């Protein structure tokens, strides 16, 4: 099951 | 900036003509991941060619597998053709069923 | 015993043909269990093995909406790395990243990965301690900065420490029949002179899973490193992968060699002759 990331970890 | 792939050709099952087997060409080694692979049977391109999903290993470089159904005889000749923008042309390595 | 799932991350921009493509795989040791394309006809989490298959249509939605999300959160960051590397915007480029959990053999959380690079270049990674990140250099130390304002190691502790493993050790049981079974090299040798005083053997692995072996060769029980030829451990395509080593050797002296296999799948390591 993946990480639920958001645009908060755009580099 | 740029790697080169490594070229394996090869068997999923020991070879033995006349018996159905399939002919195998692993590229892998390679950055960036856009490359061109065809398998080739007497120098002419097999057009019934699958490949695995597109991978990476933990160096970052790309991993592929390019596959497709044959019946191996003692006279075809069978080769992976691959190009890559590391290479100035297109590399050819012959299937050699002790390799 | 030892486990671990790792999802791996590429994007790459390709100028005058539309936006960066993304792609995402993920894997259960080596066995890749999912996939997504977003050139793909209709982009969605599809399976790649059959013990995930079984997961209901809720966790297909979220983990498709997961991806999509990742598509357009990859493209915004390919346009601030051109930005923090000076960049013209003709080049095609390529960010990739991994994550995910190790298991050791006790099924505990051994060790956690979030990192990243771009261009083939490692630009920042999670430490070990799943607290603090190593960034490659002043360009990825602008990505170490919004992401501790962000507390993204946070996010990465609680799902590495929780989801993940938990999700891991699910797919484990779902799928112990074949991520639980360790399948054993078929071995042989093979002989082929080169000349009338030299002859190759060559040491055969096939079948065998995981993909992890060793195969050497012995001379009268030394070690031969620098004298043997390895092949890159290889896939079968049936999940199963390949390799062999061989060695140079004079003629009448093949007695003199011994291969040797270990492989988690062999009840006891092997030697071979010819």
């Amino acid at each position: 099951h993946e990480e639920a990331v958001s645009v908060d970890r755009v580099l | 900036i740029q790697r080169t792939p490594k070229i394996q050709v090869y068997s999923r099952h020991p070879a033995e003509n006349g018996k159905s087997n399939f002919l195998n060409c692993y590229v892998s080694g390679f950055h960036p991941s856009d490359i061109e692979v065809d398998l080739l049977k007497n120098g002419e391109r097999i057009e019934k060619v699958e490949h695995s999903d597109l991978s990476f290993s933990k160096d970052w470089s790309f991993y592929l597998l390019y596959y497709t159904e044959f019946t191996p005889t003692e006279k075809d000749e069978y080769a992976c053709r691959v190009n890559h923008v590391t290479l100035s042309q297109p590399k050819i390595v012959k299937w050699d069923r002790d390799m | 015993g030892s486990h671990s799932m790792r999802y791996f991350h590429t994007a790459m921009s390709r100028p005058g043909r539309g936006e960066p493509r993304f792609i995402t795989v993920g894997y259960v040791d080596d066995t890749l269990f999912v996939r997504f394309d977003s050139d793909a006809t209709s982009p969605r989490k599809e399976p790649r093995a059959p013990w995930i298959e079984q997961e209901g249509p809720e966790y297909w939605d979220r983990e498709t909406q997961i991806s999509k999300t990742n598509t357009q959160t990859y493209r915004e960051s390919l346009r601030n790395l051109r930005g923090y590397y000076n960049q013209s915007e003709a080049g095609s480029h390529t960010l990739q990243s991994m994550y995910g959990c190790d298991l050791g053999p006790d099924g505990r959380l051994l060790r956690g990965h979030d990192q990243y690079a771009y261009d083939g270049k490692d630009y920042i990674a999670l430490n070990e301690d799943l607290r603090s990140w190593t960034a490659a250099d002043t360009a990825a130390q602008i990505t170490q900065r919004k992401w501790e304002a962000a507390r993204v190691a946070e996010q990465d502790r609680a799902y590495l420490e929780g989801t993940c493993v938990e999700w891991l050790r699910r797919y484990l049981e779902n799928g112990k029949d074949t991520l639980e079974r360790a399948d054993p090299p078929k071995t042989h040798v093979t002989h082929h002179p080169i000349s009338d005083h030299e002859a190759t053997l060559r040491c055969w692995a096939l079948g065998f899973y995981p993909a992890e072996i060793t195969l050497t060769w012995q001379r009268d029980g030394e070690d031969q490193t620098q004298d043997t030829e390895l092949v890159e451990t290889r896939p079968a395509g049936d999940r199963t992968f390949q390799k062999w080593a061989a060695v140079v050797v004079p003629s009448g002296e093949e007695q003199r060699y011994t291969c040797h296999v270990q492989h988690e799948g062999l009840p006891k390591p092997l030697t071979l002759r010819w």
